[PDB]
């Protein structure tokens, strides 16, 4: 019945808008992490051939 | 007739729509130009005409009362159909029961969302009043935080607090058939939940913890009753906190 | 009427800042409630926290709740709701509790709420 | 098995097998002196000898 | 016609691109000159309530957004630029209002950067 297809949409909706919201968070954090591990790989990439070589 | 003499009535229509389809089929048959789905242009009148001889008389006219409680059955969920709309603008408050709520064990099933009482508030007795509003505050700001945050699988801690204080209070308000509760042991429960003093306990074991908890206030607290009974005033909050501090020492933990 | 040649220049300024503080907040409830709340960019917990006094402090004590509550309740001038918001939005009130603001009628009178909670 | 998150440390109590270390809830930006505790904690079980070879998933 | 096309493609381009607009740092500048065009775009495309433009001038200025002079131009201040870009261009730019009336065509370009110019610094 039609009332009862509505109230899907509604809550379908709101999930929807949830779901988009994450996403932007999400992204956010993705980009912040890698610049942050690509800060500390040239410390990986100097230690290692250090501590190699003097090893 | 009662009325006028001074007693209190009630007044109960078991189905108002087989009445409003009488009159539909009978004014059918003598060929009055119909209206929306066929009902005659007449209802709504017809229906006032029944539904406001309801009402209480002043003191110099006897103080008497004629409350009425009119039933509409709707078709699937329907709304804004003829019959309910006219009967939902004419009525001073609407209680709507869903279908979806019965078959997921809340009885009897009642939706605090969309039932509304303009009345409310001003009828209760006093001790009521005090508890009955802060109740109707938890349960809304848990019906919307439960509408979409349940899905996800964890939240914040708040949240899973109000989730964890919604769903304990629907339990709680979960009832048998033909045994009504008197008011004195209604606000005793009530007041039991929202002051939060069945968190320690599981939500499986309330319909339990009310059972062995209505024979422990007729077992002990009857000056709390009494009071309630003819002042319509809640008890000094000392006395009704060692009263519900001793049953939880009694009651046992699933 | 909200624009400053009917209503006035100070009182466009103010009612403009005060929706976009009220949609910023109406965005950003999802993700303080599935997030963690410290989550939340200190820009946005400003934001946050005065929006939540801005929603109670649009509430007012009425005449008419004389009959349903029994509380006296007040007026308002026009001038003392706009100034009002203006100490709302400037923020050196931020100390004082979200749970005076309702039922009020003028920044004093919150002032004295709190002063019975001893705030 | 050394678990970092619930998740992971649900999937194992379910199944039993022990967990010898343990930590939850770090922060979306983590820094080299918070895991420095259980880096320093599990090298220090393969140093003592208490292990003889080490994984990571 | 010339400015015309250039400026559709901007709007169309921006409107997709601001439903990811708002990270601010996402790829190198090939990602944002997208951003800062569509931005000022937005900007230059805005009117005054009730006021009408007159239609030299709204060639000359959809030219200037569209051709990039205001590309270093802050965009906090970009409106004002108009305003202060109408009554200047009739006092020193005439020469160019007459170009359109004659031509139909876009100012002779060699001396329009230069007249363009001179608003630019006049603008502070």
């Amino acid at each position: 019945s039609l009332r009862d297809i509505k109230t899907r949409i509604n809550a379908t909706k709101k999930t929807s808008q949830i779901t988009k919201a994450m996403e932007m968070v999400s992204t956010s954090k993705l980009n912040r992490a890698e610049q942050n591990a690509k800060s500390f790989v040239p410390y990986m990439e100097k230690i290692q051939e250090v501590v190699a070589n003097v090893a | 007739y009662f009325m006028y003499k001074g007693k209190h009535v009630l007044v109960v229509y078991d189905d108002l729509s087989k009445q409003a389809a009488a009159y539909r089929e009978l004014s059918l048959l003598l060929r009055r130009p119909p209206g929306r789905e066929a009902y005659p242009g007449d209802i709504f009148y017809l229906h006032s005409r029944l539904l406001e001889r309801a009402a209480k008389l002043s003191d110099a006219k006897g103080g008497g009362s004629l409350t009425a409680l009119p039933f509409v059955e709707t078709q699937a969920g329907d709304i804004s159909a003829y019959i309910p709309t006219n009967v939902i603008s004419i009525t001073d408050g609407q209680i709507f029961l869903q279908s979806d709520l019965f078959f997921s064990g809340v009885r009897p099933a009642i939706n605090a969302g969309l039932s509304v009482s303009r009345v409310g508030g001003a009828a209760q007795i006093k001790a009521m009043k005090k508890v009955a509003g802060t109740l109707r505050l938890d349960l809304a700001a848990y019906r919307e935080l439960e509408a979409f945050a349940q899905f996800g699988s964890d939240l914040d801690k708040a949240t899973q607090a109000k989730l964890a204080r919604g769903a304990r209070t629907v339990e709680v308000l979960k009832q048998d058939l033909h045994q009504p509760i008197p008011v004195e042991k209604q606000v005793l429960i009530i007041y039991a939940l929202t002051r939060g003093f069945l968190d320690d306990i599981p939500v499986e074991d309330v319909r339990r913890f009310e059972k062995e908890f209505y024979l422990f206030l007729d077992q002990n607290g009857q000056h709390l009753l009494e009071h309630i009974r003819t002042t319509k005033d809640l008890p000094n909050e000392d006395d009704l906190n060692k009263a519900i501090e001793a049953f939880k020492k009694t009651f046992v933990v699933s | 009427a909200l624009a400053p040649e009917i209503v006035g220049e100070e009182h466009y300024q103010v009612a403009r800042k005060v929706q976009q503080t009220l949609q910023r907040y109406k965005e950003l409830q999802d993700i303080i409630a599935i997030l963690g709340m410290d989550e939340l960019s200190d820009e946005d917990k400003l934001v946050v926290h005065r929006a939540r006094r801005i929603q109670f402090f649009l509430s007012q004590n009425f005449h008419v709740a004389e009959q349903f509550t029994g509380q006296p309740g007040s007026y308002v001038p026009v001038k003392e709701t706009v100034r009002g918001f203006k100490e709302i939005l400037e923020g050196k009130y931020d100390h004082l509790p979200e749970d005076a603001f309702r039922l009020v009628g003028r920044i004093e009178e919150v002032v004295e709420k709190a002063k019975a909670m001893g705030v | 098995i050394i678990v970092i998150g619930r998740v992971g440390l649900s999937f194992f109590r379910k199944r039993n097998m022990p967990v010898i270390l343990d930590i939850t809830r770090l922060p979306d930006q983590p820094s080299f002196a918070d895991i420095k505790e259980i880096a320093r904690k599990t090298v220090g079980l393969f140093a003592d000898g208490t292990f003889d070879e080490l994984y990571m998933y």
